[PDB]
């Protein structure tokens, strides 16, 4: 069971500057006080990144806006999000995102991580979402409306239990995580990192290097993907499940990685400080 | 895993599109459509399992 | 002589102020020699000249 979303405001994508953002760590070795050639597939320095938004901004004029388009994987993503309230919580990978093909779904529903590979019959307009209660202040996630049906499922793997921050918050954006996917040989590898913030406009300019976390040995094919967001539902909300809900406000960053080849600077503890994109100019 | 009268359990794919990656699976039992003949998911002519 | 994790060499094993991090098994030095590993059983960083 699922619904179709129907009082978007009708507006563009925006376009920014990655920076010198979407280096990580190239291999699990340990090198310090020293400049290191690589050749890897990064996010090219000064990239054009597409930014989707999460907001809602009241009034007749209003400009209530929650993105969750599929977008192409390419040869492989950046993808970046900076929130407040955990909101942008998880994707699909494949290349129909219907009952045909198997698919990969990484979602970070309340209190565990699931990542699933299935035969997964796709909602149009996926979503998850949190309550807000009216007889005391707490939020809870009540809304997974991600697929109607799986099947033929493999790599099934759930995360131990945690409780999860899912109220939402006003002032600057506060977290900034950033990931980078790729598909190589069977593989789907996921790196990451996570920044303190206090910005609200757009991505920070700066420089970091993304950890390694995982390499799933997930052998399917996937060619497209879409971003999961939580929407937020109260007693202040009137309307069905396809008016009666709220954006919460974060966005997001989608880039593609390219071939390049890069000098990558290693400080004296081993940490990567800077990079030159040796394709850049 | 041998049978008497066969052993019917055991399957490959003889039919596909395009070659595929190294470590892939693919277990989409969607039906080949051959000779540039449209095929709603009906086994016939051109049109295989 | 040594074997640290199927890794064979000879040289002379001291203690090191380097700190790996935590999936970095081996590090390695300009000329990519290990000049470095973390023991499997006790997790100390050796250096080795
Ligand atoms: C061989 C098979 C390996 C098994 C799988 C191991 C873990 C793989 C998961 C990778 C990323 C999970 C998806 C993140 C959701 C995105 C939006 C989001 O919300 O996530 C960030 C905040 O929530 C996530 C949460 O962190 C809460 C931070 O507010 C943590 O959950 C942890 O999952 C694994 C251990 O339970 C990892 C960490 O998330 C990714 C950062 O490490
Ligand atoms: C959301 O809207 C889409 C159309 O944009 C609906 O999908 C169609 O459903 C009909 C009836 O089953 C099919 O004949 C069409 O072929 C489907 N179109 C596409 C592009 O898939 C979808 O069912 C709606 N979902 C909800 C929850 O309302
Ligand atoms: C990212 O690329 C898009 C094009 O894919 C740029 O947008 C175009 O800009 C020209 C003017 O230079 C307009 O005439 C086109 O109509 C725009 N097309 C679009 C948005 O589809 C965009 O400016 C680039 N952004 C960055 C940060 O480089
Ligand atoms: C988040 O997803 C997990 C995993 O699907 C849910 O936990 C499972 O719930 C079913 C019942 O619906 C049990 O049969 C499983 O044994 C549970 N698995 C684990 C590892 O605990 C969890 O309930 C979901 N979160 C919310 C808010 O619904
Ligand atoms: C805040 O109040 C709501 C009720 O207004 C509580 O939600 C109910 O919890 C019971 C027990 O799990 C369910 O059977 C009801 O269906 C829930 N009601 C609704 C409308 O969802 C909620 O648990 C309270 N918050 C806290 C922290 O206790
Ligand atoms: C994938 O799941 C489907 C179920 O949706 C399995 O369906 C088989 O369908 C045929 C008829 O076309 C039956 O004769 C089989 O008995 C069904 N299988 C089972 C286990 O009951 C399909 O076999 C599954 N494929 C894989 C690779 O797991
Ligand atoms: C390598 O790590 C050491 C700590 O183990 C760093 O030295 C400390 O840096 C903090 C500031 O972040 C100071 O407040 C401490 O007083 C410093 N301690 C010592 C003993 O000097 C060191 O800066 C790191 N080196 C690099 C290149 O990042
Ligand atoms: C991965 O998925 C893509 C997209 O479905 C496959 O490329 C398509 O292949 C069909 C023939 O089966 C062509 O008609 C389409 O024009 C192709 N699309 C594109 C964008 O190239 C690709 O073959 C799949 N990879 C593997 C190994 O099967
Ligand atoms: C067994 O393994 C633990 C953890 O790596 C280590 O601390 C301990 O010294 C090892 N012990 C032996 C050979 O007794």
């Amino acid at each position: 069971q699922c619904v179709n979303l129907t009082t978007r405001t009708q507006l563009p994508p925006a376009y920014t500057n990655s920076f010198t953002r979407g280096v990580y760590y190239p291999d699990k070795v340990f090198r310090s006080s020293v400049l290191h050639s690589t050749q890897d597939l990064f996010l090219p320095f000064f990239s054009n990144v597409t930014w989707f938004h999460a907001i809602h901004v009241s009034g007749t004029n209003g400009t209530k806006r929650f993105d969750n388009p599929v977008l192409p994987f390419n040869d492989g993503v950046y993808f970046a999000s900076t929130e407040k309230s955990n909101i942008i919580r998880g994707w699909i990978f494949g290349t129909t995102l219907d009952s045909k093909t198997q698919s990969l779904l990484i979602v970070n529903n309340a209190t565990n991580v699931v990542i699933k590979v299935c035969e997964f019959q796709f909602c149009n307009d996926p979503f998850l979402g949190v309550y807000y209660h009216k007889n005391n202040k707490s939020w809870m996630e009540s809304e997974f409306r991600v697929y109607s049906s799986a099947n033929n499922c493999t790599f099934e793997y759930v995360s131990q239990p945690f409780l999860m921050d899912l109220e939402g918050k006003q002032g600057n954006f506060k977290n900034l995580r950033e990931f980078v996917f790729k598909n190589i040989d069977g593989y789907f590898k996921i790196y990451s990192k996570h920044t303190p913030i206090n910005l609200v406009r757009d991505l920070p300019q700066g420089f970091s290097a993304l950890e390694p976390l995982v390499d799933l040995p997930i052998g399917i094919n996937i060619t497209r993907f879409q971003t999961l967001l939580a929407l937020h539902r109260s007693y202040l909300t009137p309307g069905d499940s396809s008016s009666g809900w709220t954006a919460g406000a974060a966005a997001y960053y989608v880039g593609y990685l390219q071939p390049r080849t890069f000098l990558l600077k290693y400080n004296e503890n081993g940490t990567i400080t800077d990079a030159v994109d040796c394709a850049l100019d | 895993d041998s049978k008497v009268g066969g052993n019917y359990n055991y399957l490959y794919r003889l039919f596909r599109k395009s070659n595929l990656k190294p470590f892939e699976r693919d277990i989409s039992t969607e039906i080949y459509q051959a000779g540039s003949t449209p095929c709603n998911g009906v086994e016939g002519f051109n049109c295989y399992f | 002589n040594f074997n640290f994790n199927g890794l064979t060499g000879t040289g002379v094993l001291t203690e090191s102020n380097k700190k790996f991090l935590p999936f970095q098994q081996f590090g390695r030095d300009i000329a990519d020699t290990t000049d470095a590993v973390r023991d499997p059983q006790t997790l100390e960083i050796l250096d080795i000249t």
